[PDB]
């Protein structure tokens, strides 16, 4: 039942996002580079997660579901 | 030569096994029929 | 009450509007030094337009103040509490009115905000009597800010109580268990 | 020590408990950079004072 | 050119032969030093003397959409269009209302309008440069629109203006192009005061003690230039945007707009100078990191006293866009007029 | 905010004129 | 309070210790030495107060 | 297209085998869980053998730091430490115990 | 931490134990459906 | 002059994530450096040009960590029991 | 839902002590 709204959704919000085209590529942007590091966590959650956050393997997760090489 | 990095590339090294990777080697090799 | 507050911070910030405006004689713009030696006033003092045309803003400010405090005092049981209806469009349209001009004041090329002595109340009062209007077309008890808080509280100890018993210690182990 | 480099306590080493055991770079940065440069406040010429 | 491309530095080896072992230059370069940074390159004075940077700055404003009220929940409201920045020539600020102005009460020489009509019309002279740094994305549309409609009011109400008088020629230098004149000039006899007078019997005499002989504009050539003037800036909302395909328009094919071509990208800025025979150059450079930032010469515009003093006028004019902007600029223009300069690099 | 700054540089503009005047005025009427 | 009210078993209210000992220690040393400046500095220019 | 996508797949297998053959100079080999005599140098205890057997520092110093940094309060502090330590091994015991 | 939970010997453990949990309960699903 | 862009992390900031441009030695990377103490390293790193970056640095250290360690010490269990929960109970249902 | 009773219960003992 996700893909019949899904279907109505696409086209509704293909529009939307390529209108601006500028903030959203700022906003992925920031989001990907904040959630690459988790360092916002800390004034925000209170629970500093940047201890246990390994960079790295984000980011070899990343690029590997990009190239579809496991 | 003068704009050569002398850093190789992550691509241009060559694959080499250890004793344990050359046995698994000649174990797939012979039973491979 | 809710409305009760909302009504004695009228009286008393109107109050205090009067009682600064004029107790004093008058204030002194920025000078801007170097702005055009010549004429258009600029780096220069102010003049009667100015003054009395703002002695009467204060006036106007007053007769709410005096309206406000009537209705806190009369209506505080909150004579018969109803009919003040007539008074509340009185109390209410000019209000919302008057904000207007205000939310386009930045628009007409004023400014505003050098002078907290004039336009505060001003702002003030217009922001006042639009939430009242508001709290009178819903009616606030009073008591339902504290059925919101409770409601955010029950979602936040529902957080909590997740949080504590996935990632802390399960809630079968520091618990007792009983019949043995 | 005398080269037994460690030890048990009883006593529980808040710095491995809280993890605050490594020193964060900037610290020894500047440690260092202040150890290799020794300061020479007084002038050989009021102590005649030639060499090094 | 690629070599140039990247930044690498190659030591050099003393010519002399025994051992060749690189020189003590060494250096940091502290214009280089500051790549990687966003906004400006710090570069710590004698450096950016050293570097011919004779601009300093005299005034800052803004060109706000609405200016923000206290009384609102913070003042949130208050969206801004653009950063505006003043600069001057401070050398010749010295030399021009320097030998006037120079050595009273500062308070006393700003109090007569003698002084705000001189900085009002000797702008031209000393290079008065203007910067506009976009505050926000902004549709170039609009932009031209509002351009338009706030200086074609200047342009209207302006009065036939002064003008200097030319004392000298000054031929260009076809053999060497570089060769310029001035060095010799103000030394021409090491005395170069009554060679100037013979220089100046021919043209006109200058008509104060700053040497400036003004020459206010005639009954004509005050109506065909405001003409003209306007004609030009009629010219504009279709000139940057040609045909509704805005792929055509030239600012698309640069970072200095969206790759859509209908947004002008936040932090760039436009720089606006004036030449004092009428003439108008203006330039854009792009926002960001000064490794990678641009720079273009978008039109060099010739003869428009018109344009010259409105744009004077809209900054510094009795009625600016923004007040407090042109009051800055005409005190710390006084300034350096004693002697001193605006950002002490001495 | 510049305007503060402004009007402190004016201030000292003018102390500087003034004492430097008075200073000549005295220096020169002592030598003469 | 979530934990409060589960180990004692009953919602601190304004008639027992537990949320005076909350409301001072924590609330008014923890929160209020910023939420004050938030106050200060948004919703007071929202009234005629300068 | 699928025709591609075998021809594809036959010269990535391809490829592969070169590079765990010979010098093959553009891939990444995947690599194994080593499920075997993993490790080796752990089933044996032989730390009494390396001190031919056949830590005062420790409290000294902890003792004299809380002494030198913070009248009685030398006593308040050092009881403050010793009664902590016991309540942590206490605490330990039994939370572990409670499962 | 995980280098000593699944070591190759809990590795196998986990093993046996999933294969004989999967043949009991198919067990009980066939001793119940032919009931 | 390959190097673009390097970002220190970690909680003690000893490790930088290093960003290589087009024309260095197989394209562009995100490459993971750790960093000894060398006090010579930031000047040749802003006299080249590449953007160094920092991350937020909390200055309590102990009240930054003391929840995220409490967790590094309580999760292991909840790991073990849900391990073996799923065993013994999500299939010998 | 274990303490949701207690937030209801507005916005709608160890024996051997004694
Ligand atoms: C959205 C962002 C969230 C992605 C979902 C993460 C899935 C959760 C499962 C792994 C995360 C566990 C974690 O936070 O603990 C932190 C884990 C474990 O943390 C490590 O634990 C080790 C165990 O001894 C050591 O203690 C290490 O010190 C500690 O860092 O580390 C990471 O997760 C680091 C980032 C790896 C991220 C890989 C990509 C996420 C996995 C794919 C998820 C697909 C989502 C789509
Ligand atoms: C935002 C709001 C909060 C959300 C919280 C999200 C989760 C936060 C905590 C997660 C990480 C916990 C921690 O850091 O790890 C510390 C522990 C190790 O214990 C520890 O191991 C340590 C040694 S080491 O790190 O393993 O090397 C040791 O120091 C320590 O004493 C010991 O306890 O690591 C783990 O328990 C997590 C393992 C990875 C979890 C995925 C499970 C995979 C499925 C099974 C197959
Ligand atoms: C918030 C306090 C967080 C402080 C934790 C700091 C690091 C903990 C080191 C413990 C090492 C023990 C061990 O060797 O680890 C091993 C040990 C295994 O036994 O780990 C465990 O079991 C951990 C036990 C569970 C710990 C959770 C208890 C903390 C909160 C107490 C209840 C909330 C109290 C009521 C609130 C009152 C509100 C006013
Ligand atoms: C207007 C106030 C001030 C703007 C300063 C700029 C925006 C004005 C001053 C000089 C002008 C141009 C001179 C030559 C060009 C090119 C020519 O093709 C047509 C006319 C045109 C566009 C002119 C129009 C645009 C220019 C730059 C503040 C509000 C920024
Ligand atoms: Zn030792």
């Amino acid at each position: 039942a996700w893909q019949q709204s899904f279907e109505t959704y696409g086209g509704k919000l293909r529009e939307v996002l390529l209108g601006q085209q500028e903030a959203a590529k700022n906003v992925a942007k920031q989001l990907d580079e904040g959630v690459t590091y988790m360092d916002w966590t800390y004034r925000s959650t209170g629970v500093d997660l940047s201890a246990v956050w390994d960079p790295e393997l984000w980011i070899r997760f990343r690029e590997a579901v990009a190239q579809n090489e496991p | 030569e003068l704009m050569r990095s002398a850093v190789p590339a992550p691509g241009e090294v060559p694959n080499r096994n250890s004793r344990g990777q050359v046995a698994e080697q000649v174990r797939a090799i012979l039973d491979q029929y | 009450t809710v409305a009760g507050l909302l009504l004695t911070t009228t009286i008393v910030v109107s109050l205090y509007g009067l009682f600064a405006a004029v107790f004093a004689p008058a204030p002194a713009l920025p000078v801007a030094v170097g702005a055009w030696p010549g004429t258009a006033a600029a780096a220069a003092v102010m003049d009667g337009s100015a003054a009395g045309l703002r002695r009467l803003a204060a006036g106007g400010l007053l007769l709410t103040a005096a309206a406000s405090h009537g209705l806190f005092d009369f209506a505080g049981s909150v004579p018969n509490p109803t009919i003040y209806s007539l008074l509340n469009l009185g109390f209410v349209a000019a209000a919302v009115l008057q904000s207007y001009f205000l939310y386009i004041a930045p628009a007409w090329g004023v400014n505003v905000n050098w002078d907290t002595a004039l336009w505060g109340p001003m702002y003030g009062t217009a922001f006042l009597g639009l939430v009242y209007g508001l709290v009178a077309l819903t009616k606030f008890d009073w008591s339902s800010v504290v059925d919101a808080v409770l409601r955010v509280a029950c979602w936040f100890a529902e957080l909590t109580m997740w949080f504590w018993d996935t990632f802390v210690w399960k809630f079968s182990w520091s618990e007792k268990t009983r019949r043995a | 020590c005398g080269g037994a480099a460690w030890g048990y306590s009883f006593f529980p080493n808040t710095a491995v408990m809280f993890g605050l055991e490594r020193p964060f770079w900037g610290d020894t940065l500047a440690r260092l950079s202040k150890y290799w440069n020794p300061t020479q406040v007084a002038d050989p010429a009021r102590t005649g004072q030639l060499l090094p | 050119a690629a070599l140039a491309a990247s930044v690498r530095r190659i030591a050099v080896a003393d010519p002399e032969d025994p051992a060749g072992r690189p020189l003590p230059g060494g250096g940091a370069s502290g214009l280089d030093r500051s790549r990687g940074l966003t906004g400006a390159a710090h570069m710590s004075g004698q450096e950016a003397e050293e570097l011919e940077l004779d601009w300093g700055q005299v005034g800052r404003g803004a060109l706000w959409r609405r200016r923000p009220t206290r009384w609102l929940l913070g003042g949130l409201d208050g969206v801004k269009d653009w950063e505006l920045e003043a600069y001057a020539h401070e050398p010749l600020a010295n030399q021009l209302l320097g030998a006037k102005y120079g050595g009273r009460d500062p308070r006393a020489v700003v109090a007569d309008p003698a002084y705000a009509a001189d900085v009002l019309r000797a702008g031209p002279l000393l290079g008065m440069t203007f910067v506009l740094r976009a505050a926000r994305d902004l549709p170039l549309q609009e932009v031209a629109s509002s351009w338009r409609g706030l200086l074609g009011n200047y342009l209207q109400r302006q009065a036939p203006l002064s003008l200097p008088k030319a004392v000298r020629p000054a031929h260009l230098d076809p053999t060497d192009l570089n060769g310029v004149a001035w060095p010799a000039l103000l030394s021409r006899p090491a005395a170069a005061a009554h060679a100037a007078a013979e220089a100046e019997a021919a043209g006109a005499v200058p008509d104060d003690e700053m040497g400036v002989a003004w020459r206010v504009q005639s009954g004509k050539e005050a109506a065909a230039s405001v003409a003209a003037a306007q004609q030009l800036l009629q010219s504009l909302p279709d000139a940057l945007c040609p045909g509704p395909s805005p792929a055509a328009w030239p600012l698309t094919g640069t970072k200095l707009v969206d790759e859509g071509g209908r947004n002008w990208r936040r932090g760039g800025s436009v720089w606006v100078t004036l030449q004092p025979e009428g003439g108008v150059l203006v330039q854009a450079q792009t926002g960001g990191v000064v490794g990678e930032q641009e720079s273009y010469l978008l039109t060099h515009v010739q003869g428009q006293e018109a344009l010259a003093g409105a744009v004077m006028s809209a900054f510094m004019g009795p009625q600016p866009l923004d007040p407090e902007l042109a009051a800055a600029a005409r005190s710390v223009l006084l300034v350096p007029a004693n002697g001193f300069t605006a950002a002490n690099k001495e | 905010n510049d305007l503060i700054s402004i009007k402190y540089c004016f201030n000292n503009l003018y102390n500087y004129i003034s004492n430097k005047t008075a200073l000549s005025t005295k220096n020169l009427f002592l030598f003469s | 309070l979530a934990l409060l009210t589960w180990m004692s078993g009953r919602l601190p209210t304004p008639a027992t210790p537990e949320f005076w000992m909350l409301a001072y220690f924590g609330f008014y040393r923890k929160v209020w030495p910023d939420a004050a400046a938030w106050l200060q500095g948004y919703v007071v220019p929202l009234m005629g107060f300068a | 297209n699928i025709f591609s996508k075998k021809i594809i797949s036959k010269v990535k297998q391809k490829k592969q085998k070169l590079n765990y053959m010979t010098s093959y100079l553009n891939v990444q080999s995947e690599h194994n869980v080593k499920i075997f005599h993993n490790s080796w140098w752990t089933h044996l205890n032989i730390k009494n053998l390396v001190n031919n057997q056949d830590s005062e520092f420790i409290n000294s110093a902890i003792i004299k730091s809380i002494n030198n940094k913070t009248s009685s309060e030398k006593e308040t502090m050092q009881l403050l430490l010793m009664s902590s330590s016991i309540l942590l091994h206490l605490c330990a015991i039994i939370s572990l115990v409670s499962i | 931490f995980l280098g000593w939970l699944l070591a190759p010997g809990r590795l196998e453990f986990y093993e046996k134990a999933a294969c004989v949990a999967i043949a009991l309960r198919v067990l009980g699903i066939v001793i119940a459906i032919s009931t | 002059g390959h190097v673009a862009r390097v970002r220190f992390y970690g909680p003690e900031k000893n490790k930088v994530m290093a960003t290589t441009r087009a024309s260095a030695p197989g394209g562009e990377r995100l490459c993971k450096v750790v960093l000894p103490p060398d006090p010579e390293l930031l000047d040749h790193l802003v006299s080249n040009g590449v953007v160094v970056d920092t991350g937020v640095t909390e200055d309590d250290r102990l009240r930054a960590s003391l929840l995220v360690q409490m967790l590094r010490y309580t999760v292991p269990f909840m790991v073990i029991s849900g391990l073996f929960w799923m065993i013994h109970t999500w299939i010998l249902d | 839902n274990k303490i949701k009773p207690y937030f209801e219960a507005y916005f709608s003992l160890n024996r051997w002590s004694v």
